[PDB]
């Protein structure tokens, strides 16, 4: 699942941004 | 406009020109000439966006270098798995200015991790430069839906 949660991460991050 | 090919590989060069001993890997070099780059990496929308990249980056360094980490030590095709994750946040999830930004911060980190390290092997910096690059050609729809990336940054 490695792609799968760097990808989660990144949404998180992405998210926390908006 | 600018694509944001073109603007991701301007910000991995100024970014490169500000870190280490500046010089300028070759793989970065020969993507400048065959893009071709026409977007100087001195611009002041890359200098912005730069700026903004590296303080994204800080904020979530220990995410960003955890991540990369595990996905540069267990991939066995950079280049695919670029476009597959790009593919998980913004294709199976809706773009966002917010998701645009950590996707590039997240790429300029990758670049920065790669080259800065003399022991990083060609064929892998060439094949995630390759990566980076292409899977970014997808938000060239979304961001021009949004004005571009001169007006994303500036205006507000």
């Amino acid at each position: 699942d490695i792609i799968r949660n760097i990808a989660r991460h990144l949404a998180q991050v992405g998210d926390s941004m908006d | 406009a600018y694509s944001t090919r073109e603007i991701l590989l301007a910000l991995c060069i100024r970014d490169s020109r500000v870190h280490g001993n500046g010089t300028l890997h070759p793989v970065l070099e020969l993507a400048a000439r065959e893009t071709p780059l026409r977007l100087s990496p001195e611009d002041t929308v890359v200098l912005r966006y730069h700026v903004l990249l590296e303080e994204i980056i800080e904020r979530n360094s220990e995410t960003f270098t955890e991540t990369w980490n595990r996905f540069i030590t267990h991939t066995e095709h950079v280049d695919l798995d670029f476009n597959s994750v790009f593919l998980e946040i913004f294709h199976r999830g809706d773009p966002s200015l917010g998701r645009a930004l950590a996707w590039m911060a997240w790429c300029m980190h990758a670049c920065r991790t790669l080259c800065c390290n003399q022991s990083t092997p060609y064929y892998v910096v060439d094949l995630s430069v390759r990566g980076m690059l292409e899977a970014s050609e997808g938000l060239d729809g979304w961001i021009h839906q949004q004005g571009g990336w001169s007006t994303l940054i500036e205006d507000n």
